[PDB]
């Protein structure tokens, strides 16, 4: 079981007044960092401290003041007035590098689409038009063209707006099959296949994909689309060691090694 | 801050659709700060 | 239809806004939340976890030799042997920390750090340092006298191989900025004084041993340490979308 | 009384099935997450038959090949259960299964001299990729009992800062202090239980931060071992043998 | 401590009906201003007043009657389909000659924003274009181009809009790192430093810049924006000199030395 | 959905409009509110605090010496001192004062005057002057006789320096415009009266004395007056954005 | 007029969504429910045989 | 003037997001007009 | 999953103006799967 308890509170810790101290008995001071356990030293106990009634909140910080905001997650334009866009967070970095402090996390989402109409020469256009964004999951035919019969969505969710309308908005509950959506997996996608390609990736993440079409045919333009989402209702378990290098593919964390993470200075001794 | 008379009413079927949590607490991190078995006092010397 | 009147900011996308919307699958019944160890409720929980300060950030150290501060065997008295902003939040040794990382997710910050360091020389190699923090007003000391007049500790190297400073949060607001960024902002205002280490006596040793050692220093946020106003971290970029 | 001065002995006896591992220079003794290895409960289980539990056949300690501190050493990782999956009942009982739940006792050993200097970080990394390369060979994502050496330590495999495993079930093996780590690991997981020849869930890890140095003419030749014991195990899915 | 009380009232004072008076004792005209204090001589006193029950309000001087309006803080276009704005109120002097009026204050705000798309001629055109407009606090990196990565805008408070729609509006609580903003501050910015470009500026109430873009690239057009500001929930002390003065500078109260204030006329004895 | 009918006004930006909007920083929490000494909760406060009137102002008077109303030894008898319009918020020698400027940020006034004078001759000068103020009708008083028939004190110099003039809430309405601009509004409909002060008796000085002195005058706002209407102060403008 | 402000989603035809609508016929009587054998109320019921 | 009959219930979490305050008084400006240690009575000479 | 704080109110005359039906239970599936007339239990043989 839990031997360590978690009392919540909604403060920081105050500080208490303390006075000097000279024996042989308490020596808070002393440590052995190779326990694995962070220094238990207080202020109180280092220095003579004064009393100080600290209010100062710890709101920010929460998981749900931390991921609660929306984040671009995809950004495309349609090629024959069609998009298939496979649901993946890996594509923009930052929201990425967010979610990855955490290993497991069980969380809803809210979906924010931006569209708008562009040119060839991807100049913005004043042009409203109707666009439709389906929700096809795996398993289920994706529409080839514009005007395929799955446009027809009597099953798959769809949400149909205007590039006139304010920016279309849903919400999504906690969809994956395992109990909490995984930020790192030691592990391979498939019995049977040991190839590096299927390494590093938990297929359960991935909840199929969004294609999106306009629904009459633009003259020689296209749609543009931006996709964001915000976690809500988020709850999380082990904290991981934050990404220190550039990401460099969308679906696997590979990275250039590096001699250094912050820059050089001339001497250990000046500050 | 935060309000004492905030009107809190969902008008939703699915808890998804409800609105960002506003609890928002921190807990004591020793499951992350001190994950020990025996209890070193800030006091004492912690290896004897 | 009841009378209503639509207001400045209708229509608008505010990425921080809360309302409720309609859930693409209302009848939607989530797997059971299971027993999984960890779990963290605030992120305030991860930043008193003590990590390893890139000290030794020169040209001669590379990779993990740069978690170490080097010491040796002096021929003379009370020489220096690191020195460091206290600044959490600003490039530098601590930004690739567990606190500086965090640190650089937001604007604002508060409290009183933790710096614990463990020497790590032989059984037999003893010695006595000293390390002080230095509040703002000047520039970091010059010698170990000057030191010697803010707060700090003198450690003694014995069986309990680590000793700890409290950087206590010494300011004159309640919140310091997070970046000293001066040209702009003007914000070295909050710097918060430096963090130095000098030799108290003198690193000894029996014949034919090390005469260098390394000291790991760490560092973690006090339990009366807070954050405010998030913000991207300035690390994590990219020059093009990812394949 | 070690308990009423409020320190930890640094004696320590662990003890499981009819293994028995002693030491007499620990440093406490970490307690992943501050949880021990527990049982599936009924309102957490999905897969329906009853379980297997092995009990002492399985949860005993397992020692594996040492690995010599060279002057060049990086470091060397094990995967678990993958490090154990052909080793005794606890192997046997993983290949004859689907599914596989349990926790561990992890046992690091390494000693030297008051005359040799260095330092060992030893953690346990839930879900440890080892992602440097752009196609991760199996021989390096699963190596079995001999484990594998680091190649890149200063980024940890996976493009993360060294320095900041420490926010991960650790401890340090600090020659001047102590010749052992001793780590207690849950079962993590986003599932109940899952398969173990295709996912290792935890990662052992004992890295060189300060370089192994010593009096001149003092032993050269330092191993580390690594002892390892299942705890609290179950299984599920049982048919033929089958091995990643 | 305070030996000096402050009642509440929420009218002006009556007025009591008063008789002569002839006497050596009260002498409620006479005053000595060398002690510093204002006059203590009511009408009753001076004259033979009657009775006037008043109920004149004190509403419209209230801090918050006084200070609850919006008023112009910033106005730009973009260049390059972008814009840097740091936030400040040096710019615009009414509402900057009102926050001069008190030394110290505390408020939240709510932030008003209209745009529009105008020609190279700055002829105003009727196009609707989504806009955004980020929140960038000091440390964070600013956005060098209308593409680039930092649009994501993950963590950074973002909002965008169109000129379509009604003019853009949020809130922002009281943020200063201080425990209230500062309208005058006699100190530097920083230690070791006292360059006179370094004087007169308190650096808490410097909370970051707006960085304003068009999500997609217009023709040959720029996008011509307005920002407002509103304090809220204001709470001030110390009363101020007025500015007598014009502003010269964005940033400090230098001003042009002046041998008068009102202008002269014929002779002191003719109103 | 609820029905609603969207009313004219809808989407307008009403500078003075008063809703709930959402917050940038939801979970945001403050710094502490902390004891400072002079806290203001309406500006009455201020236009109740007694400021220098720039009653001098003519050709021969720059800077300070703009305050100061000349006072010398006569050679005749009920001479004049100086006159003022009361009105506060017109343009002259009130303009620049604390109850001048406030009364610029509004459109109505109302409420008696406190006009406070203090005589800085020496010890040894002494003297008897009348103050009166003159309610609307006419033009300001030609000489003594006609100004003493209004409202009016006399005032002598001795020990205590000053004298107080309160000049009544004395009008057919409950407020007055603060502006008498004419052309347009034909505002001088407002106009609140004189205030002037002559010799009494005469300013008398010993031998080989300054046979010159001056006053100040200061004016405040009483406790039954008000201001209603904000507008923005004429006298802060700018021709260009500031850099 | 209550004071409103309306939000993104606005306009939107969400195929999933669930609000109340005006009613075509309003004063509309259906005709009654009879008894029909049958009668199913989730397709659990169905792929259970 | 002001009603009697105002609805005030607050949409959103933090305060900064409510309306304007109400209050709108007027205190004694005291501190400000007369910060004086010795009272000075009205009806008695100011300094003796 | 589903909530238990939902708000409930029909704004228009005829029930086909409501929204969807909130219940959506199953029932023992008997009626199509075991439509027999005699009982077979499940312990014994089925046809004797
Ligand atoms: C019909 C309206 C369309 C709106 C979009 C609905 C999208 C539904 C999919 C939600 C799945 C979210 C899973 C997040 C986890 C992915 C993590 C990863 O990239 O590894
Ligand atoms: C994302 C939406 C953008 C809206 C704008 C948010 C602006 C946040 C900054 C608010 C800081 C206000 C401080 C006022 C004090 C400045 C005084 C001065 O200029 O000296
Ligand atoms: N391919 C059709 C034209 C397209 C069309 O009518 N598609 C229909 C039936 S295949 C549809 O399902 N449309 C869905 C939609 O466009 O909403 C043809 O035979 O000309
Ligand atoms: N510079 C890009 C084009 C711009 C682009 O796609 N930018 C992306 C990734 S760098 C982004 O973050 N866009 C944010 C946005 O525009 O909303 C290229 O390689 O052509
Ligand atoms: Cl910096
Ligand atoms: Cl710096
Ligand atoms: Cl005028
Ligand atoms: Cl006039
Ligand atoms: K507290
Ligand atoms: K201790
Ligand atoms: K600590
Ligand atoms: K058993
Ligand atoms: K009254
Ligand atoms: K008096
Ligand atoms: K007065
Ligand atoms: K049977």
């Amino acid at each position: 079981g839990q031997v360590i308890k978690s009392a919540v509170r909604s403060t920081v810790e105050n500080t208490v007044q303390s006075t000097h101290s000279i024996t042989t008995e308490a020596t808070p001071a002393l440590q052995a960092a190779e326990t694995g356990a962070t220094s238990n030293a207080s202020d109180e106990s280092m220095i003579e401290t004064r009393n100080v009634v600290n209010t100062h909140g710890v709101a920010e910080t929460s998981l749900e003041a931390f991921y609660g905001r929306a984040g671009l997650v995809a950004m495309f334009s349609t090629d024959g007035g069609i998009y298939r866009w496979y649901i993946n967070f890996g594509e923009y970095v930052q929201l990425r590098a967010k979610l990855e402090l955490l290993t497991y996390a069980r969380f809803d989402m809210e979906f924010t689409i931006v569209a708008q109409v562009v040119n060839a020469q991807s100049k913005v256009q004043d042009f409203n038009v109707d666009y439709q964004v389906m929700f096809v999951p795996p398993g289920a035919s994706v529409p080839e063209n514009q005007d395929s019969y799955q446009w027809q969505s009597s099953c798959n969710p769809s949400v149909i707006s205007n590039t006139g309308l304010p920016p279309a908005r849903v919400s999504v509950p906690f969809m994956s099959s395992a109990n909490a959506y995984s930020f790192s997996y030691d592990g391979y996608t498939q019995f049977g296949d040991t190839s590096g390609s299927s390494y590093g990736i938990v297929p359960s993440n991935y909840l199929g994909m969004l294609v999106v079409r306009t629904c009459e045919d633009l003259d020689g333009t296209r749609l543009r689309v931006r996709v964001y989402a915000k976690p809500k209702h988020v709850k999380g378990w082990i904290p991981r060691s934050p990404r220190m290098t550039p990401y460099k593919s969308r679906y696997t964390g590979v990275y250039t090694d590096t001699t250094k993470f912050c820059a050089n200075r001339a001497r250990i001794t000046t500050a | 801050g935060s309000n004492i008379h905030y009107t809190n009413i969902n008008y939703y079927e699915n808890a998804a659709s409800n609105s960002l949590n506003k609890q928002d607490f921190t807990q004591d991190p020793e499951k992350f700060t001190r994950p020990v078995v025996d209890v070193m006092k800030e006091a004492a010397v912690p290896l004897k | 239809g009841i009378p209503t009147l639509y207001t400045p900011g209708s229509g608008q996308f505010l990425t921080t806004d809360d309302f409720q919307t309609p859930c693409m699958l209302p009848k939607f019944q989530p797997t059971p939340v299971i027993d999984i160890p960890g779990e963290v409720k605030n992120f305030l929980e991860v930043v008193q976890v003590e990590s390893l300060v890139e000290i030794n950030n020169v040209e001669s150290a590379e990779g993990v030799a740069r978690y170490r501060i080097p010491l040796n065997v002096q021929d003379a008295m009370d020489g220096q042997i690191m020195a460091l902003r206290v600044d959490p939040g600003i490039d530098g040794p601590m930004q690739s920390t567990l606190l500086g990382v965090f640190t650089r997710y937001y604007a604002q910050w508060s409290g009183s750090l933790d710096f614990t360091f463990m020497f790590c020389g032989t059984f037999m190699t003893t010695g006595k340092v000293i390390i002080a923090y230095t509040p703002p007003g000047g520039d970091q000391p010059t010698n170990r006298r000057q030191a010697m007049l803010g707060t700090h500790v003198v450690w003694d190297f014995g069986l309990q191989s680590s000793i700890t400073l409290v950087v206590p949060w010494i300011s004159s607001g309640h919140f310091r900025g997070t970046t000293l960024e001066n040209t702009i902002y003007k914000y070295r205002y909050y710097e918060a004084g430096y963090i130095t280490m000098w030799y108290q006596t003198n690193m000894v040793v029996p014949p034919n041993f090390p005469t260098t050692a390394s000291i790991l220093m760490f560092v973690a946020a006090q339990p009366n340490f807070s954050l405010r106003i998030l913000k991207d971290r300035p690390d994590i970029s990219q020059e093009g979308a990812l394949q | 009384s070690a308990e009423a001065c409020g320190y930890s002995d640094r004696v320590a006896q662990l003890t499981l099935g009819n293994s028995t591992i002693t030491t007499q220079e620990a440093a406490n003794i970490v307690v992943g997450y501050g949880r021990w290895p527990t049982s599936l409960r009924d309102t957490d289980a999905t897969a329906v038959d009853k379980p297997t539990q092995p009990g002492v056949s399985a949860e005993r300690f397992y020692t594996l090949p040492s690995v010599q501190w060279t002057n060049s050493f990086k470091g060397h990782y094990w995967k678990l259960p993958d490090a154990l999956s052909e080793l005794g009942l606890f192997g046997q009982n993983l290949q004859f299964h689907y599914l596989y739940r349990g926790g561990w006792v992890i046992h690091v050993q390494c000693n030297a001299t008051k005359f040799h200097q260095g330092t060992l970080l030893v953690v346990a990394t839930p879900e440890h990729k080892i992602q440097s390369a752009e196609s991760p060979a199996f021989a390096r994502t699963n190596p079995g009992e001999q484990g594998a050496a680091y190649q890149f330590p200063f980024t940890f495999e996976d493009g993360t800062a060294l320095g900041n495993a420490l926010i991960y079930p650790h401890q340090w093996v600090n020659l001047r202090t102590n010749n052992s780590a001793t780590l207690v690991l849950p079962y993590v997981n986003a599932l109940p239980m899952d398969s173990g020849i295709r996912h290792n869930n935890w990662t052992l890890s004992v890295i060189p931060i300060v370089p192994l140095e010593y009096a001149a003419g003092a032993t050269t030749y330092v191993p580390i071992t690594v002892t390892i014991a299942p705890m609290c195990t179950e299984y599920n899915g049982l048919r033929a043998a089958v091995t990643q």
